[PDB]
């Protein structure tokens, strides 16, 4: 945490983006970059859903305390963790993300450039990106640490979080530091 | 900002390139403004000697100022008065022909240029819009030169530009590998709106409201564009007018033979690629274009091919799901687009007779789908599907039901995926079914609004004593159209809305309800265009084999 700085808790504690319908980019390439800090079993961290009728998703998820990322822009779901890591535990991380259509790459703050090129032949584009749930309250499994700094295609969802501009949707245990 | 006058009559714009020096002009109409306009300039390097079937590398660049004041010559284009394209090129062509063709004799392979028309009107209530046109045909003919944006360019208050792009045998030559991948034309096209991009700016423009449209043979690059690893980025709004990537004419299958058929006939008999790539670029700007090359009726012999990289797979898997980014897109057919079909078949009478019908049906199914001999049953279905059992006999009726085939299983059919697969996925899709025509001599008494015909209604014609290409006797209606018409352009290339920026609402299409513009001489909203018989086309009938 260098940055415009937010915390997450106990019981009930998710955000909501929500793209204006008529606006929904789908990329060939999603550049998430977001450094946290949690003392969590199982959660979802954050979530692009796309809209309804589609199955193009990307999950950054808290599974057994290795936060790693699965995703399906078309085809089959695709998933780049790095399963060694008791990283869940109160301790701060700047998890990077990059992705080329399947080609996909993880960087947690300096170790290695972990990535997946799935032979298949998978999908390059997302579509209708539209709703941006940051806390896994909706998705059944949440999460209770914090997060700051955002930046996701060059659109900044944390430093916007605390302006309240008009497209954010803030309902969950959270504070700003 | 010096010479106020003389320099204000012609002005001076700075490119990344130089600095042009177009020309003002005015409009006869009343209530239309002057546009200046930069005829002739250049966005690549002339596609000559070496570059000839190679992608397009940049312009150069000058100092002082360069007159840009008239259109450059076209591409390499020959055309047999018949034995071109006939059955897809636009009425306003197939005929005609004669003296549109003003812009035919000047002709350098030195081609790549576009054309600028810039409204004069100062906007101080913020950069105007841009509106890129691919013009159509079948590929291998034309230019942005026939048509003058002017007229729309004032309307709006948006700029127009005109293209001209590489065409047909020095533009889509294929021989499907390496030495020659294809896909040449559009990807100067690309260029095109990649100089635009950059340059647009300091002529008054806004790159980020950079809108491409097109007529129906060039709409299919525009709806070939949506689709590309090139595009994104240089433009953000299309419309798509009078037909799709889907039409049986849009892309080239098999530029594998046409290429070899090609040349064997010009003295290139290599049986290795690269070698003969070789061999037709030393040969000429002539020669190669003066030969006669027949497609399969209802294909092109040169055109897009599935390249792997700019055009990265077959265009119905790619709109079928994924694979283009999120296009504010506008597309629409005419009623009778097909008319052509029904040649020399109608009685001076006025009809088509039941025995010329059923040799019409089974010179279709055994024309597009050769191989399957299922068929017969698909061809009873066909011509069931295609008779109006209530009128059994009358002959008009049965005239047409035929173009109303052609029409429906060329461009409606298809044009309504591509409107499905938008909207299915995010793109604002908003959709429209062009009834309305200008009615002359060339084209019948009876002929509904053919392929084609959407054009001068689109580009503002009739704002100005009519002209060769679109000599038709307007009236005070056709000019009240088209401004409903061009309204409905322009408002959707400056926001996302034909609508919002004394007329009915639109509204989007989006395959639960299905809303269609009815532009006809009172437009109303519709739904469902064709329902039943689109239903038809897209599915019942690739359940076979
Ligand atoms: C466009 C054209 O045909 N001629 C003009 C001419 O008037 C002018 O003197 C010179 C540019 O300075 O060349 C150009
Ligand atoms: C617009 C229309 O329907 N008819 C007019 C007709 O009145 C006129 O005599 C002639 C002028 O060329 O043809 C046209
Ligand atoms: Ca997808």
């Amino acid at each position: 945490h260098a940055g415009t700085t937010y915390i997450f808790s106990k019981g009930g504690g998710q955000i909501t983006y929500k793209w204006p319908p008529n606006d929904r980019p789908s990329t060939r390439a999603d550049r998430l970059a977001i450094g946290f800090s949690t003392v969590q079993k199982e959660a979802v961290l954050v979530r692009v859903d796309s809209s309804s009728g589609l199955g193009d998703y990307l999950e950054l998820h808290i599974h057994q305390g290795k936060i790693g990322v699965k995703f399906n822009v078309g085809t089959d779901d695709i998933a780049i963790e790095e399963s060694n890591a008791i990283i869940n535990d109160g301790k701060y991380h700047v998890v990077r993300f990059t992705r080329s259509g399947g080609n996909a790459t993880l960087q947690v703050d300096s170790w290695p450039v972990i990535e997946r090129y799935p032979a298949g032949r998978q999908l390059t584009i997302f579509n209708s990106q539209a709703t941006i749930i940051i806390g896994g309250k909706e998705q059944g499994q949440p999460f209770q640490g914090q997060l700051s700094g955002l930046y996701y295609n060059g659109l900044k969802v944390l430093n916007m979080a605390a302006e309240n501009d008009a497209n954010i949707a803030i309902v969950g245990n959270v504070r700003l530091v | 900002d010096d010479d106020k006058l003389a320099a204000a009559q012609y002005p001076v714009v700075n490119t990344n390139y130089g600095k042009i020096r177009g020309l003002r002009t005015p409009l006869p109409n009343e209530i239309l403004g002057p546009v200046e306009q930069y005829l002739g300039v250049p966005y690549a390097s002339p596609p000559t000697g070496e570059r000839r079937f190679q992608p397009p590398e940049p312009p150069s660049s000058w100092t002082g100022i360069r007159n840009t004041t008239q259109f450059a010559a076209v591409c390499p284009q020959h055309l047999d008065e018949r034995s071109l394209l006939h059955d897809m090129l636009p009425i306003w062509f197939t005929a005609n022909l004669d003296t549109l063709m003003t812009y035919v004799q000047d002709q350098n392979e030195d081609c790549l240029y576009l054309n600028i028309y810039v409204p004069t009107e100062d906007d101080i209530h913020s950069k105007k819009p841009v509106m890129v046109y691919i013009h159509g045909g079948s590929y291998m003919e034309g230019t942005g030169n026939m048509i003058d944006g002017s007229i729309l360019a004032s309307y709006g208050n948006v700029i127009v530009i005109t293209i001209n792009y590489r065409l047909g045998i020095l533009g889509f030559l294929s021989t499907g590998d390496q030495a020659a991948k294809g896909n040449y034309g559009l990807l100067d096209q690309i260029q095109a709106l990649r100089w635009i991009e950059e340059n647009v700016g300091a002529f008054g423009g806004d790159p980020k409201r950079v809108t491409i449209f097109g007529s129906g043979a060039g709409a299919s690059c525009v709806s070939l564009l949506t689709l590309s690893h090139y595009s994104e980025g240089l433009f953000q709004k299309a419309i798509i007018q009078s037909g799709t990537a889907l039409s049986s004419w849009a892309v080239n299958y098999q530029p594998a033979k046409y290429t070899r058929i090609l040349a064997d006939k010009v003295g290139c008999n290599m049986l290795d690629t690269t070698d003969m790539v070789e061999c037709l670029r030393n040969k000429n700007y002539k020669e190669l274009i003066q030969q006669t090359i027949t497609p399969a009726t209802y294909h092109i012999a040169f055109g897009p091919v599935i390249d792997g990289d700019v055009i990265p797979d077959d265009p119905q898997i790619l709109m079928e799901q994924g694979e283009f980014l999120n296009y504010d897109i506008m597309l629409g057919v005419n009623q009778g687009e097909g008319l052509k079909f029904v040649d020399g078949i109608v009685d001076n009478e006025d009809g088509v007779t039941p025995n010329d019908f059923d040799f019409s049906v089974s010179n279709f199914v055994d024309n597009l789908y050769g191989y399957p001999e299922g068929k017969d049953t698909l061809r009873e279905t066909i011509k069931f599907m295609y008779t109006d059992w209530a009128d059994k006999e009358n002959p008009e009726t049965r005239r047409k039901t035929l173009v109303a085939l052609f029409t429906d299983h060329q461009w409606v059919a298809p044009a309504v995926a591509t409107a499905d697969l938008h909207a299915q996925y995010g793109s604002p899709t908003y959709f429209y079914a062009f009834y309305h025509h200008c009615q002359s001599e060339m084209k019948p008494s009876w002929a509904d609004s053919a392929h084609g015909d959407e054009v001068p209604y689109v580009f503002g014609i009739p704002m100005i004593g009519p002209t060769e290409l679109f000599s038709c006797n307007f009236s005070k209606n056709d000019v009240m159209l088209s401004a409903v018409v061009m309204t409905y352009w322009t408002n959707f290339a400056k926001t996302g809305d034909p609508n919002q920026p004394e007329e009915v609402a639109w509204s989007r299409y989006n395959p639960k309800d299905q809303l269609y513009l009815h532009i006809g001489l009172k437009p109303r909203v519709r739904d469902h265009y064709r329902a039943t018989k689109v239903a038809f086309w897209l599915e019942l009938v690739p359940h076979l084999h």
